[PDB]
């Protein structure tokens, strides 16, 4: 989430998704933990065949058959997270989750209401507008002028400086409020 | 094995599609990626610019309501499979319809003026 | 009638001669005063009918209309507020002036002795509703919108200009009581089938059902609030009530004339219906759910049964009111993001807790809450045709399927949500539209508190 | 809810004490700022395995594509430190 | 939003609560009147024909 | 926006079909349009027909529940394949 | 290019002046605004008007159709009549082809 | 207000309690103590109610209406008469509707006075119901949302010439 | 935010000769605002 | 007392006193239509000699 | 007479107060969850004297307050018939709405936005006891949409959760074809009968009410989750715990059994729709005892329980003993929500895990919570004389002695072994084993708040299927003569579906190879219905809507029929029209053509 994705999966990190697919759909099968650590250590007697395969070719041969057996011994409902997508509590507390932008628009009794956060918060807006002007120059020298451009921003270069694009990661609501 | 549907489609690891891949299909991935940079780093400096008050103008989006309200009539063209489809889509249940009412009712004016109907308790018509 | 009629048309040197700092408020209380001596004609302590003059009658029929013109003069000029905040005095006080004249002839087309004054003023609504919506629209497409409007409802209403100069003609004077008394039975002829389609064409454009529906929503998304509010509030509705006044003279042919109306309708619903399921407009939306709304009271006075009439003027005020506030959300969602498209601007009920439960009222009187007049009239509606044909609930049942899932589509899409977070512009929302929507929903409440006034013409 | 809030010195004390518990780790080469590929030796397995007893300790989804990045106890107690967002 | 449940609650019950207490006080004091046959040689005026006083003061006064 | 940004006609040619690609900002060889059947398509890119369920759900998104990008080209059946409504996500069977 | 000013933007007129009620900028202006509206909307209009709806007596002739019906069927029950006969108009009255 | 020729209600006849058990039942016990405690304020408050109304007692008239010829006596052409005898039909119409509603009040009120064996003494409620809903199908049926008069005057000699052939 | 007016290319829509054009009114000049012809 | 008080309020006058003529000419109708006066027969009575007319 | 109206309008004005007190300013100022459980203790205390007084003495009232508006000859009395389906309801209903509250003021302690989540409950409450306390028919729609209405606004409580809005579209859709169903026997029946009360409306006995029948099987199916209309009640465990504990356990779901237990006598006199409710609850009782059999989320495994039991509501319902549907009813509510009640307690100790495969060892964690769900499940099994063996024991004394279908015996026999063995899935997977939650124990069941409702709802469970079929007389005819083969067969298969169960589940303890057979996945992936039905009538009627409604007639052939054929005939008129040259002669060429047209035409005429 925080990192970025790459263009293509490559071949180790296929294989490493397909061994997290596998070890969470086992314990979604085998419920109680000393089958899932006896079939744990059988899918390690079924990983030692991967392990120095040299043509690739025959390693994603491999992987195919692999990924054919995991999808036809998958579990109909595999294992789930409170905090994961398609879980109990995927986005459940979108409720306190109203960014930034919105206490700009409360009213002045309100905003006396909050005497010290409001005057830190306008020294966070003060570190934002004497920021952007040098985030917003790294970025466009540090962009390369050749037709490949990744997805991961660059960090702060100069000394005493934010690292670029900053704010929207920085002023995230919290996932567990209260 | 899994089969595909139009509405279960193939997941992208069990697709065959992914694991023959060509040099160029892994530079189109690169450029993909490339295009969502560019568009992704376009975004997140609108996003943080903090000179901006308004929203985002999101010009795919201006483009899809455009196509999807403004655009469909200048892009007709007239072909006989649409006309006939539209045509039945038109014309076909409302002459189901006629036939359904005019048989019901035509049976219940005749069992009304042939007497074999009885509104019982029927006030309120 | 005219203390309600020309303190109305006093209200003109109201807007021209008074401050530009002051037009709004003296214009909205005065006109809010013109609500309230509108509230005079509800004095019917017998079943005889209001005749004030011989140039204006009340009709029981005709009264919650009449309220809901002058109801709904001061709900479209608090709406205009904020949508006229940037432009200039003469175009301000023009557009006051354009919804004032407009209200005018539409109390005085509500209040109509005689079919031919009907006629006079109900061709009176062409001309400021296409100032209101070629002027102050705020898209490319309001040209197109307003040629559409105004010649769809011209190429209506000229056979009906023809059919009433015929039928007075023949018969004498267009007065509707005396043609309502001293008529006859009109023979099977087939120049009384196309004096029955010239008279009706008219209604059935304005009424938007299948085949002449299109101009609705054109004019309801290249409009403003208040243009957008009266041509789907109450001014769609006068022809609906001409289509009610127009049928006393020939009831014997409607009952061979009704099925290609009835059956247009029907399916034109469903697929309105089905229209809004994937619509991105969210004004556009609303205008096909008017199409709907009115496809279903089409049906109602294509059949002649009274129990038909109550549900059909239940459905009048009960359509007029949720689809004016739900057009009046749409506008403040417009003001808000500057666009009209739901799938853009989501998640609104973390920043707007009481908007929420204004878009949830007007939305779940749309799909038909039981106590209020929507259900009330789509349910009259629903027993009158059974009792005109015992397979037709299926397609009405169908409807009302697709009506709550496009009411739940526009709440679950607009409102509920992952709160889209790039708009800082989401300024909370104005103690004007609160109240807006606030004297638009109490009114619904206090009509679902007393429906005895919305019962109509016949009981 | 009824759960404690977690400290800083709780969460690296958390990942910690499960990190010792795995076989081939020795604790007392186990330091905080020690790399899994070389300067502990595991293979591509053991990292992702980790993953997985961060799994079930925490009782939140780390996804695969931090996972992969993720080689060493003091970014993995830094980013659930930022994943549960905590102010030390 | 607070802001305008407080003054539509407060514009509201500026006019709703000496209504609802003269509605409560006239039903008290004066109430309705019971119905009785038409005495001979005495037609009923306009307004007799009504049983709640309010309704017989506003059509006695203004219909 | 313009009358060349916003969308028109049917690419006949490859150099409409590439300044198509350009205004859609996606691949020029990606550039399937839907075919000519004069049903009001047009020149819009024919996307595969996945629903939103099947994109990477832990890649943080520019929009978050349409599980969409800023530019990216929207589907025409975008409504009908939002997350409130069908999935065509891959089922265990 | 064709000379036309841009586009003027939004500003935020609760950052302008804090009781702004949706009307005219002007807040003295605007907060009458609202007073006048809601005295004479809200106040006046609405509770006065239901006041006027619910005591309009007899609205289509309901009240005094039950006490009619009462004292009719009350009559009929006396006298021995049928409670409501067939046919309205008199047969004897009636003149037939 | 309650009036026993249009409301017909048999009087009660519950029995009398006589309880066998020794353990006093609870519902006698708390509605003593009911009454004890809120009817006798409530019957002061509605003293001290029927106190002002007889102080400040006035009357109230049922409405009569004359009985003008009706459409089989006027003319067509005669407008005047033609809308006297029509609103004298609509004044019967709403008073016949105002009759199917006190018959419909009473056989709801018979059929819960009877309760589950309702088909012994509802046997005469339901034969007044359905005589009465003979005589207005027989009146107002299908004759359209404009019903009138004269509309009624044709459904009327429309059976008076299905009679007639008939005899 | 702004309300649509007409631009150039709306506006030399009405600025031919004729509105809707032909396989013969195409050659059609746009006559002159002073009624002179050279 | 002021004029520009009275210039900018004397536009409050107008309608009520639309109101005031609105009443005024629809009782000047209520005299035109009196060819019908107490000879309907549902209110055809003998006249009360306190007054000379029945409805006004 | 005096008293027995005024405790019912003072349920209903107490159920009023909540709502009343939160428009005003008071709602920051007083402890609102404490004062709504103070006003439904309130409510239940004053809602023990009818019931007291309706075991006394068995009279059942009519009440029609406001005379609302009359068209015509229908009038819309607003009347609160309470008999013994609506008196005892309430009392049941506010008992465990009592329970709900003093849990919910625990369980939504962290929810800021309590006030509203109570005021939306209490607006539930509100909309389900006039569903209970109708009369009139509009009062039953006010009813069975209002409490649809409060389901969608209390299942789409967590906002910004679109698979919880999802289930809200789901959950109106269902309610929606009920709603059509109600509306199409409501309309039959105000045409033909010119009522819509039950003081009228049971005098239809004699006629042909097939048609209505057939619509209060659609309604039925709409609000009680049954084999056309079943998914929204397993997708409705996406939303809070009190929500689907008073909603979508108790009284929310049985409304459709409670329709037709208000239709008592229109039921009876026809035959057809007897064996069509009893074959479709048979169906839905063995569809969703199947589905639980490996289901996995534990609100999603007590939700198929209660569609279980209203499956076998209906089955006694088309069997026809609706007062016994009815005791199952009564009976049924106590445990159930007991059995959801327990299920937060655990999600609220282990953070919101709701899958049983991470949580285990309960019952020496936490006791009281493990003994409540024993009870709760023991009472669902239908061990002797708790709250579940004096209704089920007697449901299946009837199935065994009425005319039911062999298949419909044998399918609902077999689904209440699978009652028993999904009940053992709920004890073997959550009391039992060795644990499985994670390492960070956090356990706060000490607040009395906590302990206090689910205490009541025990002593409910315990002591009130005795009292209620102690105290209500004979209603029905009970037989008590079968075989002593047929009369024990209730415990018999639920002591043979907890051995079958416990030697099938102990059998994953030992080390094997799990199988992953259709079965399996008929049973974990809910049988296939949401996945088939949901998206391929999503599919086909949107591609419907968009590919002919939308493009195909609105926007491109209607526009090109009525408006711009119209126009494009007019602009090839104008273009054939003014097109001339400019020249004189070609003028005076049709000056003269059409000099000799009006020759011609005079010399014709
Ligand atoms: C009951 C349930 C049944 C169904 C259950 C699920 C059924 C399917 C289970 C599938 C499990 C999966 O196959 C596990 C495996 O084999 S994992 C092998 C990983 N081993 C390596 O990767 C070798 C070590 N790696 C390296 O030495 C470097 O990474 C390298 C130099 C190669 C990088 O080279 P480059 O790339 O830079």
């Amino acid at each position: 989430a925080f990192c970025a994705p790459p263009a293509y999966l490559t071949h180790q990190q296929k294989v490493l998704r397909l061994y997290k697919r596998a070890l969470r759909h086992l314990e979604s099968w085998c419920i109680h933990r000393d089958k899932y650590r006896y079939f744990a250590c059988l899918m390690r007697a079924r990983f030692e065949e991967h392990k120095n395969e040299k043509d690739m070719m025959r390693a994603t041969q491999l992987l195919r058959e692999a990924e054919e057996e995991f999808w036809q011994n998958q579990h109909p409902q595999p294992y789930i997270f409170p905090d994961s997508p398609g879980g109990t509590s995927f986005e459940r507390y979108e409720c306190y989750k109203v960014p930034e932008w919105c206490l700009d628009y409360w009213h002045p009794s309100e905003k006396a209401m909050y005497p010290d956060y409001f005057s830190k918060r306008e020294q966070w807006k003060k570190l934002r507008m004497e920021s952007w002007d040098r985030e917003v120059k790294q970025l466009q020298e540090e962009t390369s002028p050749d037709g490949i451009m990744t997805e991961a921003l660059p960090p702060a270069r100069r000394e005493g400086d934010l690292p670029p694009l900053w704010w929207h990661i920085v002023t995230r609501p919290r996932e567990r409020p209260t | 094995k899994y089969k595909p549907a139009p509405l279960a489609t193939l997941p992208s690891t069990l697709d065959p599609a992914e694991y023959d891949v060509s040099p160029e299909t892994r530079r189109a991935q690169v450029e993909r990626l490339s295009i969502r940079a560019r568009l992704k780093r376009e975004y997140l400096l609108q996003y943080n610019d903090p000179k901006r008050v308004s929203h985002i103008e999101d010009p795919a989006l201006i483009r899809w309501t455009y196509a999807r309200s403004a655009n469909i009539y200048p892009n007709f063209r007239p072909t006989p499979k649409n006309s006939l489809l539209g045509a039945v889509a038109g014309f076909g249940p409302l002459i189901f319809w006629y036939y359904v009412f005019k048989t019901d009712r035509d049976r219940k004016e005749r069992l009304i003026q042939e007497g074999k109907l009885d509104r019982k308790f029927n006030i309120s018509y | 009638m005219l203390k309600i009629i020309l303190p109305s048309l006093m209200l003109l040197p109201l807007t021209w001669l008074s401050s530009p700092k002051k037009t709004w408020t003296n214009v909205t209380s005065y006109s809010f005063l013109i609500s309230l001596t509108s509230l005079t004609l509800l004095w019917q302590t017998d079943e005889n009918y209001k005749n004030f003059s011989n140039m204006f009658s009340s009709d029981p029929l005709s009264t919650p209309l009449i309220i809901l013109t002058a109801w709904l003069l001061p709900l479209m000029l608090m709406a205009s507020q904020n949508h006229l905040k940037k432009d200039n005095n003469v175009l301000q006080k023009l557009y006051i002036s354009m919804l004032i004249s407009l209200q005018i002839l539409l109390i005085m087309t509500f209040s109509a002795t005689e079919l031919i004054m009907f006629y006079i003023l109900f061709e009176a609504t062409l001309i400021p509703t296409l100032i209101i919506i070629t002027r102050w629209g705020n898209q490319t497409e309001r040209l197109n919108a307003g040629i559409y409007f105004l010649f769809y409802t011209l190429i209506g209403s000229i056979p009906l200009l023809i059919a009433l100069i015929l039928i007075q003609n023949h018969v004498g004077t267009l007065n509707l009581m005396i043609l309502s008394f001293t008529t006859h039975t009109l023979d099977a002829s087939w120049s009384n089938n196309l004096l029955w389609l010239a008279c009706m064409m008219a209604f059935l454009i304005k009424m938007p059902l299948y085949g002449v529906h299109l101009w609705l929503p054109k004019a309801h998304v290249e409009a403003p609030i208040a243009g957008s509010m009266i041509l789907a509030a109450i001014l769609l509705k006068l022809g609906s009530y001409g289509m009610i006044r127009i049928s006393i003279i020939l009831d014997p042919l409607t009952k061979y004339m009704a099925y290609p109306f009835i059956l247009l309708s029907l399916w034109g619903m469903i697929m309105t219906s089905s229209i809004c399921l994937r619509q991105t407009d969210l004004k556009s939306l609303i205008a096909y759910s008017s199409v709907s709304h009115m496809a279903l009271v089409i049906a109602s006075i294509m059949i002649q049964t009274p129990w038909s009439f109550m549900g059909a003027t239940m459905l009048m005020i009960a359509h007029g009111l949720t689809s004016s506030l739900l057009f009046c959300l749409a506008n403040s969602n417009y003001e808000r993001i500057h666009s009209r498209t739901m799938i853009m601007a989501r998640g609104l009920q973390m920043v707007f807790p009481l908007m929420a439960t204004w878009w949830l009222m007007a939305s779940l009187a749309n799909l038909a809450l039981p106590p209020s007049i929507n259900l009330m009239g789509e349910l009259f509606i629903t027993m009158s045709l059974f009792s005109w044909s015992n397979f037709t609930i299926i397609l009405m049942g169908i409807n009302i399927i697709i009506t709550g899932m496009y009411s739940m589509y526009m709440i679950i899409t607009t409102q509920r949500g992952k709160l889209t977070n790039h708009m800082i512009n989401l300024q909370p929302s104005h103690t004007r539209e609160l109240t807006l929507m606030a004297l638009h929903m109490i009114p619904l409440i206090l009509l679902t508190t007393s429906p005895k006034l919305i019962t109509g013409l016949t009981m | 809810s009824d759960a404690p809030p977690l400290t800083l010195d709780g969460i690296k004390d958390r990942v910690l004490y499960v990190l010792k518990l795995y076989d081939k780790i020795d604790p007392e080469k186990l330091s905080v700022n020690s790399h899994f590929m070389k300067d502990l030796g595991l293979d591509s397995l053991d990292q992702v395995e980790i993953i997985m007893a961060m799994e079930d300790e925490f009782g939140f989804e780390i996804p695969d594509i931090d996972a992969e990045k993720l080689m060493c106890p003091q970014e993995i107690v830094d980013y659930i430190a930022d994943k549960k967002d905590v102010y030390e | 939003d607070a802001r305008f449940l407080r003054l539509m609650k407060f514009y509201l019950m500026l006019t709703g609560i000496p209504v609802i207490i003269g509605i409560t006080l006239v039903n008290i004091f004066i109430g309705e009147a019971e119905l009785a046959e038409i005495p001979e040689g005495y037609i009923p005026e306009h307004w007799e024909y009504y049983k709640h006083p309010i309704s017989r003061w506003i059509a006695r006064n203004f219909y | 926006m313009t009358k060349d940004m916003l969308p028109g006609s049917y690419p006949r040619t490859p150099e409409e079909r590439a300044a198509a690609a350009k205004k859609y900002n996606m691949r020029v060889e990606d550039y399937e349009p839907y075919p000519d059947d004069g049903m009001g398509y047009g020149d819009y890119p024919m996307l595969p027909n996945r629903s939103q369920h099947e994109r990477d759900p832990w890649y943080q998104w520019d929009h978050s529940e349409l599980r969409m990008n800023w530019g990216e080209p929207i589907h025409w059946d975008l409504d009908m394949y939002i997350r409130n409504r069908v999935d065509t996500s891959p089922t265990p069977v | 290019q064709w000379q036309e000013d841009p586009e003027p933007e939004d500003e935020n007129v609760y950052a302008k002046n804090p009781d702004f009620h949706g009307y005219d900028s002007d807040p003295v202006v605007d907060v009458w605004n609202m007073r006048a509206v809601f005295f004479f909307g809200f106040s006046i209009v609405l509770v006065f008007g239901t006041t006027f709806v619910a005591y309009v007596p007899d609205y289509r002739m309901q009240e005094w159709a039950r006490r009619e019906a009462e004292r009719l069927v009350k009559y009929r029950e006396v006298n021995g009549l049928p409670i409501m006969e067939s046919n309205y108009f008199d047969p004897s009255k009636i003149q037939l082809p | 207000s309650w009036d026993k020729d249009v409301y017909p209600e048999p009087p009660s006849r519950t029995p009398a309690p006589s309880p066998q058990t020794s353990l006093p039942n609870p519902i006698t016990y708390l509605t003593k103590a009911y009454d004890l405690v809120v009817d006798w304020p409530v019957t002061l408050v509605r003293e001290f109610i029927e106190r002002q109304h007889a102080k400040n007692r006035t009357y109230y008239y049922h409405r009569q209406y004359r009985r003008v010829p009706d459409i089989t006596e006027c003319k067509e052409g005669d407008v005047l008469c033609i809308y006297e005898a029509e609103m004298q039909w609509r004044r019967d119409f709403k008073v016949d509707q105002e009759i199917m509603n006190i018959i419909q009040e009473r056989l709801k009120a018979c059929q819960q006075r009877e309760g589950e064996n309702y088909q012994q003494n509802c046997a005469k409620e339901l034969e007044q119901f359905t005589k009465v809903t003979k005589a207005y199908q027989d009146r107002y049926l299908d004759l359209g949302a404009y019903y009138s008069a004269r509309k009624c005057l044709a459904k009327q000699k429309q059976r008076m010439l299905e009679e007639r052939k008939a005899a | 935010a702004r309300q649509w007016q007409p631009d150039i290319e709306w506006a030399e829509q009405f600025s031919g000769a004729v509105m809707y054009p032909s396989k013969e009114t195409a050659h059609w000049k746009p006559p002159p605002w002073n009624d002179v012809d050279i | 007392t002021l004029f520009q008080l009275l210039r900018e309020h004397w536009v409050h006058i107008l309608v009520p006193a639309g109101f005031v003529f609105g009443c005024y000419l629809d009782r000047k109708d209520d005299e035109k239509l009196t060819a019908f006066r107490n000879k309907s027969m549902l209110f055809q009575r003998e006249l009360r000699p306190n007054e000379e007319v029945t409805w006004k | 007479m005096n008293i027995f109206t005024t405790s019912i309008l003072l349920i209903f004005i107490l159920l009023l107060s909540p709502i009343l007190i939160s428009m005003s300013n008071l709602i920051k100022h007083i402890n609102f969850p404490l004062y709504t459980t103070t006003s439904i203790k309130f409510s239940f205390i004053i809602s023990l004297l009818p019931l007291l007084m309706f075991f006394h003495n068995n009279m059942e009232y009519m009440i029609t307050t406001w005379h609302w508006v009359t068209m015509n000859s229908m009038e819309l009395k607003m009347s609160f018939k309470t008999d013994f389906f609506s008196i005892l309801f309430t009392s049941v209903a506010l008992f465990v709405t009592w329970s709900i509250m003093q849990f919910s003021s625990w369980y939504m302690h962290s929810d800021p936005n309590i006030n509203r989540f109570i005021k939306y409950l209490t607006l539930f409450l509100i909309t389900m006891l006039i569903l209970t306390s109708a009369n009139n028919m509009f009062q039953l729609f006010i009813g069975w949409e209002g409490v649809g209405i409060m389901s969608f606004l209390l299942i789409g409580w967590w906002y910004g959760r679109t698979d919880a809005n999802t289930a809200a579209l789901q959950a109106i859709l269902y309610n929606r074809i009920g709603d059509i169903g109600f509306i199409l026997a409501m309309v039959w029946f105000s045409l033909n009968m010119n009522s819509w009360e039950l003081q009228q409306i049971m005098f239809s006995n004699n006629n042909d009410n097939l048609i209505p029948l057939m619509g209060l099987l659609i309604a039925a199916t709409g609000k009680s989750a049954q084999f056309g209309l079943h998914p929204w009640l397993p997708s409705a465990m996406e939303g809070p715990t009190p929500v689907s504990a008073l909603l979508h356990s108790s009284t929310m779901v049985v409304a459709g059994i409670f329709l037709l237990v208000r239709f008592h006598p229109l039921t009876t006199n026809n035959n057809f729709i007897l064996t069509t409710m009893l074959c479709l609850g048979a169906l839905t009782t063995l569809f969703t005892a199947i589905c639980a059999l490996t289901q996995n989320d534990i609100k999603k495994i007590i939700a198929f329980s209660t569609s279980s039991q209203l499956g076998l509501m209906m089955v006694t319902l088309g069997m026809n003993q609706p007062h016994l549907a009815f005791l199952h009813i009564c009976t049924h509510a106590f445990f159930k929500a007991m059995l959801f009640m327990c299920s937060g307690s655990i999600i609220h100790s282990l953070a919101d895990e709701q899958d049983i495969r991470k949580m285990g060892n309960i019952t020496k964690i936490m006791p009281f919570t493990s003994s409540c769900l024993v009870i709760g499940s023991l009472a669902l099994t239908g061990m002797p004389f708790l709250t579940g063996f004096y209704s089920k024991d007697l449901i299946i004394e009837a199935i065994n002695t009425c005319n039911t279908n062999a298949w419909a015996l044998l399918i609902t026999l077999i689904a209440t072994s699978m009652t028993a063995m999904y009940s053992m899935r709920i004890i073997y997977f959550v009391t039992m084993t060795k644990p499985r939650f994670p390492p960070l124990i956090s356990i706060n069941e000490n607040d009395p708040d906590l302990m206090n409702p689910i205490k009541r709802l025990a002593f409910g469970s315990i002591f009130a299927g005795f009292v209620i079929s102690y105290n209500i007389p004979p209603t029905s005819i009970p037989v008590l003569t079968m075989p002593w083969f047929l009369k024990t067969t209730a415990l018999i298969i639920s002591v043979l579906g907890f051995l079958i169960a416990l030697e099938l589940n102990n059998l994953t303890m030992k080390l094997s190879m799990n199988k992953a057979n259709p079965y399996s996945s008929f049973s974990t992936l809910l049988g296939f219905f949401p996945s088939i039905i949901h998206r391929i009538t999503p599919m086909k009627s949107l591609n419907l809507s968009l590919k002919t409604s939308l493009t195909l007639l609105d926007l491109i052939w209607l526009e090109k029929t009525i408006p711009k054929s119209t126009s494009t005939l007019h602009t090839n008129m104008t273009t054939l029209t003014t097109n001339q040259k400019g020249l004189i002669k070609l003028y005076f060429m049709s000056f003269l053509i059409n000099i000799i047209l009006i020759i011609i035409l005079y010399s014709i005429n």
